[PDB]
RNA sequence: AUGCGA
């Protein structure tokens, strides 16, 4: 019964709601696997921009509502860059924008590995012919919206195999005792 | 002659013969067309395990699924059996 | 390989009574092309080959006046072998009510067909390779079956390499 | 129920979802002698037809996406991007 | 009665034979190779019960 | 379409008016009455039918042992599964019911 | 326990809304997960 | 409580209107116009002519022809309305939207038609042509649509036979044209309608 | 299926509930009274289980229909029980409310007031409003009937007031509020009230001892003796076997005169219907009649042997003869029966008859509750250890299907399948014929069944269905020049003619091996015939997604029916799709052995 | 028309029917038929014709 | 159910 609503939400086939996101980011794992390969997706950066050209579809959202929260709360995150100091002034951006919708709504942790990446290799954009940081986080944020969750998926069930599966190849209880226990 | 049906005829075209493709479940026209039956029944799978003590059994007064369409027969009075013998 | 058949006529029980169904035939309309399989005494002709819907033997029943036949449902083929009439245990039994007849069918080596050597590292023929586009040897020959090397590394059967060796030293 | 056009809030993209199932009503249709809106070129599978009626929007259906709720929004193909 | 318990294997009596099972104890010659007819009287089994066991001690 | 259009798809009765699939039959017709789908639940036995405080003419139907029968004339057709009708063999034997709904009822 | 949640089910005369997948094969329904998670329209001409 | 069920009787079996004679010296209006709503399927072969697709399917065959549900044989049909599967219009639109089975390619829709029914009730005094005489009854044809006859049982015996030969009436002449009758029953179970008509009231 | 027979009356929700005997009675098609199954030696017998009013049978048309075997859906039977029976699924049921009464009073021993503090839990919960639901034990203020009485009607105030905002308020419906934790909350509600119900040693409302009451298990009540402190305290507040007829007639009225209570009690959700809560609901009074049809006899090759149901509902037949007799017995007996004591027999009849007769039906109901391998009852059928829900419900077998061992093949390609032309003639697409495709089915026709890209079949749009199997090249080509012909009745003018051709090249179809550990073993695939085979061929790279290895691995071969099929299985189930895991997003497709090994010696610098 | 395809699943009125005068009905009658008359449902209108024309004052 | 292919 545990799928995603259209509205991001996973709730079960009853209506009862259990995440507000699929594991806090609406990230496909069928499709995670290089979101955080930066360096590569650069070296071959026109063939991504070949497939993911934005200029067919920058027409159908925003480009800055999600931005701007990223300004305010890039704000709160330099200012308080102890955990229970939390940001209660400002939410995640996935809290407060679709991130199918308005370009930049990204996991906090994600947002801050590509900005990390954009800064340590700043020497990569002081070797490159053609690209930038503005036009390559454009492209790792629009990689990131085409990787979201599609709604109507079935990761209730495709949990239970993800588990299920690969506990057939399997101090204190370990393997099966202790995931039956 | 006796007759054709005691059991089908193919009411669409006047054909009054019929096929049995075993192959298919199937009972249909011998000579012209369409399905004489859909349903099929009784070809069970891997499970009999034999609790029953099925205490019917056959003894032709009942009838029988008329699996042959083929027939001719005759009236009969009731198990010629003992005239036959006699 | 080899399939035995039992027809019985044990249709009725009450350990005997009427019993009346006999191999063979009365009203002469049945089609005349049975002849082609069973012999007039209602048996197939020993050798016979037969394939799916053909009669394995022809009788008739007094109670339905019609000459009958318990036909051979297969997907494929075979031959009578041997058809063996059985009176024994009978009192009287003057009807030759049980007949068992064997059938041949024959099992050619076919893609899908499981084989395995002496060291339990079975498998099945893929295919059945032309022998011009086996590999030939500077013998003048072309092996009878090629194994896959790759198998060995888990199974570890390397009993079967020194089989070849022997095998290969043995005949020559 | 019926969340107004001006409303819609969901996923301007089609997903896999959604494309599979327009496909295959969308070809039984053409399949069933509704009219094609495109030239067969030599094509015999309704399918691959339906797939260039997806190419051209020709295809006339509209995605009604459900909400647990119960609102929803209805969406055109000519609209949401396909890809 | 011999070979009614011979044909299915389900031996039972009034003492149950001082056997932990009541069925089992009969198989098939199964003459379909050689080594399988040998391989019958060569066989020997710890009995169905403790094939019942989930335990593999 | 594997576990259903491919199996036991059946297209059965259910009595709009009574929501069950088991108590629809097909009426007896005559030589210038058609067979018409009836619901035994929701009709009455011809021998009451207020008759005491109390007829349309063409609401009454006949069972193969003639009887005659007021109403059941609210009864449909809808894809299901047989071995759900299977099942009010055994749950209608237990004593218990399925209101299958539908469309206006 | 089959049996033991048909009794608490027939005891409070309970409505499946037949939502579960399990429950809507049981009745022969488009599955409510995936491709059957919304409805397909179509838009035609009035003239 | 035991009158939920009279309740039920009386109020499942509620009859509608009582048809009078137009002028009281016409015939009864068992001719009405009564606005439906019907659920009908829309194939897809209909999909670019969907009020001639519902017309051609379910609405076509219908027209001279009895339903149970109008009480009647539909004498015709007026303003039918595809329902929009979806709010907001200005009452109208180049295009409607309509649902389709979670299945196959059939569509499914709502539809809002008036239709005009001949509803006749017993004890309406109609008058017909004589179609035929036969010692049993008389043959008659109400509008020229509606056939019609009343057996000689239900037949004052003060009429009178001249010999299928020719019956005269109980003034002592022969009967010829038009008849003046009681609706007694109409009889529609089958292939063609039959009104049971009366000349004993 | 057919894509030409639409319908559009849908289930919407399955409603649970009770029987009644008078229900049965307006809907049963008969009264099954003769403990008989066949007569005349070999008839069906008149009002025995067998009766043809309960659907057609060998030859016989349903009584009830006049329709064959082949087409009467059966008609549903009843008995009429000489005397209420105890619903066994409810048994334990009406085993609790029976201990719960006062014997004295026929009221529940709880506190008036407090019960209707629990039906106003109870009526919160329905809409479940959980809020208010607690908020209701604070309303307080030798105790006053006007007192109490004014607890009830301020918690019937708290009721208008919670109700009329929460449906001001949308938070709730006509038909109520339903979601997991109003469930639960119930739940744990009903158990305590059970707890409170049960807690009472002696009555409130009468303050009356009641006896004790015990059972046997599953087939009588006794009630036990009380304390001559207790029995005479009892009077100045002025063990024993009962029939189930008594137990029915308290119940009844106890149950009566607490509906208020009981009507949301009994219901989770507000009950609309203004149903009566009846003790008849555990009790049979009558026994149905299950259909002729599913109660076939079992014929295990030619031996047929007689449907367990049969026997088991036989023994109530015979059962219900017995109670006949002593009845029998009381329209014999009838003459006062001053001194003729012996009736101590006939009332062993009675007694061990009686309690013979609900074990019996108990019997039928379910194995385990009867007194060597007892027919299995309608409990066993359905469960058992997986039951029919699991082995005929949640999986069934299916028809266009097939099976054989895989073999590699690496010529074709990643994502095809090679199919032997054993497979390739007997698997069909119902194909409706359009203005594009007119040729190719044409041409499949005139090959016929036994060829390649053939068809097997043709279905009109009337309706019918013409097999090809064995027309001739005469016929079928007769018929592939027919098959464009118009429209011939304004039922079937929108239908185009379907022709069942032969799997080919262009179809896709859904491939599973065994254990389908995870979603990626069962993937679709693009069909490709393979002349000369026998055996499903299938390429190297799929192996480890199915776990296959060629040793003798046997994997099923769907092949689907609709083009809503081949679309998911083109474009959702593909392979190519699958060539991630969710699990880790690993890529499970890939080559295999030798084709490593090809690739370290090609790619060595080494290799010109 | 015995199916879905042909019938309608269900019909329902939504006020009391309405008693079209002798002239509402000869106009319906016309509009109905020349509409039509721009498939065995033809022959049905012919008797509509003459229903028209015993609508109309003479058979 | 017992034996067994996968
Ligand atoms: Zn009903
Ligand atoms: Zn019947
Ligand atoms: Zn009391």
């Amino acid at each position: 019964g545990v799928h995603v609503s259209y509205d991001n939400s996973i709730r079960d086939a009853d209506g009862t709601l259990v995440q507000f996101m699929y594991g806090g980011d609406a990230i496909d794992i069928t499709k995670e696997s290089h979101m955080t390969q930066f360096e590569f997706c650069l070296d071959n950066y026109y063939a991504l921009l070949k497939k993911y050209n934005p200029s067919a579809l920058i027409e159908h959202l925003d480009v800055e509502s999600a931005l701007k929260y990223s300004k305010k709360t890039l704000k709160y995150r330099k200012k308080h860059s102890p955990h229970y100091k939390q940001s209660v002034k400002y939410d995640p951006v996935l809290a407060k924008y679709n991130p199918a919708k308005y370009l930049g709504s990204v996991s906090e942790n994600f947002q801050d590995k590509l900005e990390s990446f954009l800064d340590k290799n700043s020497k990569l954009f002081k070797s490159s012919d053609g690209v930038n940081e503005k036009k390559f986080r454009a492209l790792m944020q629009l990689k990131y919206m085409r990787s979201l969750i599609n709604p109507g998926e079935a990761v209730g069930i495709i949990a239970s195999q993800s588990v299920g599966e690969p506990s057939t190849q399997m101090n204190v209880t370990l393997g099966i005792p202790r995931l039956r226990e | 002659m006796s007759t054709f049906i005691r059991g089908p005829i193919c009411g669409t075209d006047n054909c009054p013969s019929r096929l049995w493709r075993i192959i298919d479940g199937r009972r249909t026209c011998q000579y012209g067309h369409v399905m004489e039956g859909d349903v099929e029944f009784n070809d069970d799978e891997d499970d009999l395990n034999g609790l029953g003590a099925g205490v019917i059994t056959r003894r032709l007064n009942l009838t029988t699924n008329a699996t042959g369409s083929f027939q001719s027969s005759q009236l009969t009075n009731s198990q010629l059996l003992q005239q036959q013998q006699r | 390989m080899y399939k035995t058949e039992k027809v019985d006529l044990a249709l009725n029980r009450n350990r005997g009574d009427p019993i009346t169904q006999h191999f063979g035939f009365g009203n002469d309309e049945w089609p005349k092309e049975w002849l082609e399989k069973l012999d007039e005494d209602g048996l197939p002709y020993i050798g016979t080959y037969v394939e799916e819907g053909d009669p394995i033997c022809a009788y008739f029943d007094d109670t339905l006046n019609k000459t009958k036949i318990k036909t051979y449902h297969s997907s494929e083929p075979a031959y009578i072998e041997e058809v063996n009439l059985i009176g024994d245990e009978s009192n009287k039994f003057q009807e030759l009510q049980t007949v068992s007849i064997k059938y041949r069918i024959r099992r050619t080596p076919q893609i899908g067909d499981k084989f395995s050597s002496r060291h339990g590292q079975k498998g099945v023929c893929s295919r059945k390779w032309p022998t011009i586009d086996m590999p030939f040897s500077e013998t003048g020959i072309q092996p009878d079956i090629i194994i896959n090397p790759h198998a060995f590394p888990s199974r570890m059967t390397i009993g079967m390499f020194v089989e070849s060796l022997a095998g290969k030293a043995g005949a020559l | 129920k019926a969340i107004p056009k001006d409303q819609r809030a969901t996923t301007p993209y089609m997903t896999k979802y959604e494309r599979a199932r327009i496909l295959g009503t969308r070809a039984l249709q053409i399949s069933m002698n509704a009219p094609v809106f495109v030239d067969l070129e030599g094509e015999t599978d309704p399918l691959r037809i339906a797939m260039k009626e997806l190419a051209e929007k020709k295809i006339p259906l509209v995605i009604r996406r459900y909400l647990p709720d119960g609102s929803f929004e209805d969406w055109s193909v000519e609209e949401l991007i396909v890809d | 009665k011999m070979q009614y318990f011979l044909s299915t294997g389900n031996l039972v009596s009034q003492s149950g034979l001082d056997l932990q099972q009541v069925s089992g104890y009969t198989v098939v010659a199964e003459k379909i190779n050689f080594y399988r007819f040998i391989s019958h009287f060569r066989m020997v089994h710890r009995g169905s019960f403790f094939a019942q066991l989930k335990t593999t001690t | 379409d594997r576990l259903l259009n491919s199996s036991d798809y059946t297209q059965a009765s259910v009595c709009r008016e009574c929501g069950s699939i088991l108590t629809t039959q097909q009426s007896v017709p005559r030589i210038g009455s058609i067979s018409t789908v009836c619901c035994r639940r929701c009709s009455m036995r011809f021998e009451d039918a207020k008759k005491l405080l109390t007829e349309d003419g063409e609401k009454i139907f006949i069972d193969d042992s003639q009887i005659w029968e007021d109403g059941q004339g609210n009864k449909f057709v809808g894809g299901n599964e047989t071995t759900t009708v299977a099942i009010p063999f055994v749950l209608k034997y237990l004593d218990s019911e399925l209101s299958a709904m539908g469309i206006r009822l | 326990t089959t049996c033991q949640f048909l009794t608490k089910a027939v005891l409070d005369n309970e409505r499946e809304q037949l939502d579960s997948p399990s429950a809507r094969i049981v009745v022969g329904k488009l599955n409510n997960v995936g491709t059957g998670s919304f409805d397909v329209l179509a838009k035609v001409p009035n003239a | 409580n035991e009158n939920r069920e009279t309740a039920r009787f009386i109020k499942k079996h509620k009859k509608q209107v009582t048809n009078p004679i137009d002028e009281k010296n016409g015939t009864s209006n068992c001719i009405v116009r009564v606005p439906i709503a019907l659920y009908v399927s829309l194939a897809p072969m209909y999909l670019e002519n969907p009020l001639q697709g519902v017309m051609k399917q379910h609405l076509n065959p219908l027209v001279m022809k009895y339903n149970n549900k109008v009480g009647g044989v539909v004498l015709g049909y007026e303003g039918l309305k595809i329902l929009d599967a979806d709010p907001l219009s200005k009452e109208d639109t180049s295009e409607k939207l309509i649902k389709i089975t979670p299945d196959t390619p059939f569509g499914f829709t709502w539809c809002h038609v008036n239709l005009y029914v001949w509803q006749p009730q017993v004890g309406d005094v109609l008058e017909g042509y004589i179609f035929i005489q036969s010692a049993s009854h008389i043959g008659l044809l109400i509008h020229d649509a509606f056939n019609a006859s009343i057996k000689k049982n239900n037949i004052p015996v003060d009429w009178t036979f001249v010999h299928l030969g020719h019956w005269v009436d109980s003034n002592g002449e022969p009967i010829d044209g038009k008849l003046r009758f009681t609706v007694r029953n109409v009889h529609t179970t089958g292939r063609v309608v039959s009104v049971d008509g009366t000349l004993i009231s | 299926m057919d894509i030409s027979k639409p319908v559009g009356s849908e289930i919407t929700s399955v409603d649970f509930g009770i029987l009644t005997a008078k229900e049965i009675r307006n809907l049963s098609a008969k009264q099954i009274t003769n403990p008989t199954v066949l007569d005349n030696l070999g008839h069906p017998v008149s009002g025995g289980l067998y009766d043809l009013a309960l659907g057609a049978f060998l030859r016989n048309l349903c009584s009830t229909c006049g329709l064959d075997e082949k087409f009467c859906p059966g008609h549903q039977g009843h008995i009429e029980l000489p005397v209420p029976c105890y619903n066994p699924l409810f048994f334990n049921q009406l085993y609790i409310y029976l201990r719960a009464s006062c014997l004295f009073c026929h009221h529940f021993r709880l506190k008036s007031v407090e019960v209707h503090r629990y039906a106003c839990k109870l009526r919160l919960l329905q809409y479940g409003l959980i809020d208010e639901s607690y908020k209701l034990d604070e309303i307080t203020l030798d105790i006053s009937s006007t007192l109490l009485n004014e607890l009830k009607s301020k918690r019937s105030e708290y009721v208008d007031m919670a109700i009329a905002k929460a449906l001001s308020d949308g938070r709730t419906t006509e038909r109520g509020s339903f979601t997991a934790t109003v469930n639960d909350e119930r739940k744990k509600l009903v158990h305590e009230f059970h707890k409170k119900l049960l807690s009472r040693g002696k009555c409130d409302n009468c303050g009356m001892f009641s006896p004790k009451f015990r059972k046997d298990g599953f087939t009588k009540i006794f009630e036990t003796a009380l304390n001559e402190k207790q029995i005479t305290n009892n009077r100045v507040k002025g063990s024993t076997y009962i029939l189930s007829t008594e137990v029915k007639n308290i119940l009844d009225t106890v149950f009566r005169k607490e509906q208020c209570v009981l009507q949301y009690v009994f219901h989770s959700r507000p009950n609309l219907s203004r149903k009566l809560v009846k003790a008849d609901s555990f009790f049979m009074d009558v026994l149905v009649v299950p259909p002729t049809r599913f109660r076939l006899p079992s014929k295990l090759g030619e031996e047929v042997h007689e449907n367990s149901q049969n026997q088991l509902l036989s023994k109530v037949l015979t059962t219900s003869l017995l109670i006949r007799d002593l009845n029998d017995d009381l329209s014999k007996l009838q003459k006062d029966k001053v001194s003729l004591e012996d009736r101590r027999v006939i009332f062993s009849r009675l007694m061990n008859a009686f309690v013979t007769i609900q074990n019996d039906v108990n019997a039928f109901i379910d194995s385990t509750k009867a007194q060597k391998v007892p027919i299995p009852g309608v409990k066993q059928a359905l469960e058992k250890k997986e039951g029919l829900f699991r082995k005929h419900m949640m999986g069934k077998r299916v028809n266009y299907a097939a099976r054989s061992v895989i073999s590699p093949d690496p010529n074709i390609e990643t994502n095809e399948i090679g199919v032997p032309p054993v497979f390739a003639v007997k698997l069909t697409y119902p194909e409706p014929v359009t203005a594009y495709n007119i040729a190719e089915l044409r041409q499949a026709v005139i090959n016929g069944p036994d060829k390649w890209p053939g068809a097997t079949q043709i279905q009109n749009e009337d309706g019918s269905l013409v097999s090809l199997i064995g027309m001739s090249v005469e016929q079928r080509k007769a018929l592939a020049n027919q098959l464009l012909t118009p429209s011939s009745n304004v039922s079937t003018h929108t239908l185009n003619k379907k022709v069942y051709r032969h799997i080919k090249n262009r179809d896709v179809v859904l491939m599973n091996r065994q254990p389908t550990l995870h979603k990626a073993s069962m993937m679709g695939h693009k069909v490709r015939v393979l002349p000369n085979e026998k055996t499903l061929r299938l390429h190297y790279a799929n192996t480890g997604a199915y776990n296959a290895d060629f040793d003798g691995d046997e994997m099923n071969m769907h092949f689907p029916q609709n083009e809503n099929a081949r679309a998911e299985a083109l474009n959702l189930a593909n392979t190519d799709s699958q060539y991630l895991t969710p699990t880790s997003g690993s890529p499970v497709r890939g080559l295999i052995q030798d084709h490593i090994s090809a690739g370290v010696w090609l790619t060595s610098k080494d290799s010109f | 028309t015995a199916t879905t395809l042909n019938t309608p699943v269900v019909i329902h009125a939504t006020q009391l029917p309405q008693h079209v005068s002798t002239d509402e009905v000869l106009q319906f009658l016309e509009s109905f038929i020349d509409e039509k008359e721009n498939t065995n449902l033809s022959s049905s209108i012919s008797q509509l014709k003459r229903i028209q024309r015993d609508f109309k004052g003479l058979p």
